[PDB]
């Protein structure tokens, strides 16, 4: 039934629980979906992600700005960026980044640890597929992880436009409690599991329409326990069905209004529009990025 | 006077039976598009596959300068349509063939301007 959707979103009732963190034991763990001929896993995965984002209230302004972290692959190319650029309106500014070198269709690519990346401007949508290989070395308790997740929480608070949205990849062991806490600063949030990768504890933590203040106080340790509890008790059947219907894939250019506004001016009417997908608050200046480079002379 | 010739090298490699560059990024699409060669969004028709452009560009993929004084790439940031019969080697295809500047199809694979 779920199988004709692009994936499954964490049901609200699981979000309201107070579980303890257990080990994730998926009954289809590792199983592989049958992908359409010649289609890479990450093309299918990002396609289902974008098909799900199509059902939310994303702000889609003119001159939209999108940044994509973790966009490289062991293949040296960027399949998720190619799907993002297909999905996004033509002309959307798309910047991607990754630790390792890769070739990309993004308007600009920065190679380096994500903590080196800075931007003058704010963004309307942040995508992250970052995942640390060492997270595989499971030597203990599953604790909240720092690393790139600390960067991402700061980056959201500093450089995500009000009204903007995020999708940040997590897994059972690749997660962070403040990122969940930060989901309570959006008008709505979920954890979305693609149907092509239903056999993995991967999900995308999706924050929809950023408010810049807490709508809700979320205990992130508890919320990840809740997410694992859901995954543990709700086997999802692998499915690539939704990949065969691309007729309504493109994100509609809504022309969402962009206004600049000092903190003093965000009243409840503004908050109401932010939360409905109807407003972005940021400057509309030129997009400028940089990557910090550590200089060393080994001679 | 010396400048490495990568196009020639890939063509010779292919003719020797070398395996075509892989991991060209194929897109999901309806396959009801215009069929033009190089588009801002995937436009394959029923006879074509659509690919992310950078991944099908010899110079992008080989980390070498583009043949173009400004260094501009015709494919990066766009999608290239490749006949389904040739989709085992999108890089070879884009290198060997040419786009009609009038109708935007591949000469001999869509271009009917004769
Ligand atoms: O698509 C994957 C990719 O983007 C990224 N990923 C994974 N590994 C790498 C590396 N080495 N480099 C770069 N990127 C990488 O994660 C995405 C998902 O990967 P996946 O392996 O499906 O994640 P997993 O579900 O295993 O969760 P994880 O946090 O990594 O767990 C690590 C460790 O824990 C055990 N384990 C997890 N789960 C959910 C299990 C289960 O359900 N049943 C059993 N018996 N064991 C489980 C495993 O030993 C995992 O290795
Ligand atoms: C599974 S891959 C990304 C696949 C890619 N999204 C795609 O579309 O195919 C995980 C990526 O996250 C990147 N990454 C992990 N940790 C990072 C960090 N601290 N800073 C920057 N990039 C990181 C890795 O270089 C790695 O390429
Ligand atoms: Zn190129
Ligand atoms: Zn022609």
């Amino acid at each position: 039934s779920q199988a004709w959707q692009p994936g499954v979103a964490m049901p609200n009732l699981y979000k309201m629980q107070r579980m303890l963190l257990e080990k994730c034991d998926l009954q289809n763990y590792g199983d592989s979906a049958t992908l359409p001929k010649g289609i890479m896993m990450n093309v299918a995965k990002y396609t289902q992600l974008c098909q799900y984002l199509n059902t939310l209230t994303l702000a889609v302004p003119y001159n939209m700005r999108v940044i994509h972290f973790g966009a490289g692959s062991d293949k040296g190319v960027a399949p998720g960026t190619a799907v993002l650029r297909q999905w996004l309106p033509t002309g959307t500014l798309l910047v991607d980044s990754d630790l390792n070198d890769f070739v990309s269709d993004a308007d600009s690519t920065l190679i380096g640890d994500c903590a080196t990346v800075h931007t003058a401007n704010k963004w309307d949508l942040i995508i992250s597929d970052m995942y640390d290989p060492k997270t595989k070395n499971v030597t203990k308790e599953n604790d909240s992880k720092e690393g790139f997740f600390t960067y991402i929480c700061g980056f959201i608070q500093q450089k995500l436009a009000l009204g903007g949205s995020v999708a940040i990849k997590i897994t059972e062991h690749s997660w962070n409690a403040d990122l969940y806490k930060l989901m309570g600063h959006f008008a709505w949030w979920t954890a979305f599991v693609t149907n092509v990768n239903a056999s993995s504890s991967e999900a995308f933590l999706i924050g929809c329409n950023y408010l810049g203040k807490p709508r809700e106080q979320i205990d992130g340790y508890v919320m990840h326990a809740n997410y694992i509890f859901w995954r543990n008790t709700n086997p999802i059947q692998l499915s690539s069905y939704s990949l065969f219907d691309m007729s309504k894939f493109p994100l509609k250019l809504r022309g969402t209004a962009v206004m600049s506004l000092k903190e003093g001016q965000i009243n409840d009417m503004i908050l109401s529009l932010l939360s409905k997908g109807r407003l972005i608050i940021r400057e509309n200046n030129r997009v400028v990025i940089s990557s910090d480079v550590l200089v060393n002379n080994e001679n | 006077a010396f400048a490495v010739d990568a196009a020639k090298a890939y063509k010779d490699y292919l003719a020797s039976g070398g395996q075509p560059i892989t991991n060209c990024v194929k897109m999901l699409c309806t396959h009801t598009g215009t069929g033009q060669a190089i588009t801002v969004t995937p436009e394959a028709n029923m006879d074509q596959e659509s690919f992310g452009g950078a991944s099908c560009c010899l110079y992008c993929r080989c980390h070498i300068d583009h043949p173009n004084p400004k260094g501009f790439c015709d494919l990066k940031g766009k999608y290239v349509q490749i006949p389904t019969t040739c989709a085992n080697d999108p890089v070879g295809f884009t290198l060997k063939n040419t786009v009609c500047t009038v109708c935007g199809m591949w000469k001999g694979y869509g271009c009917s301007c004769d």
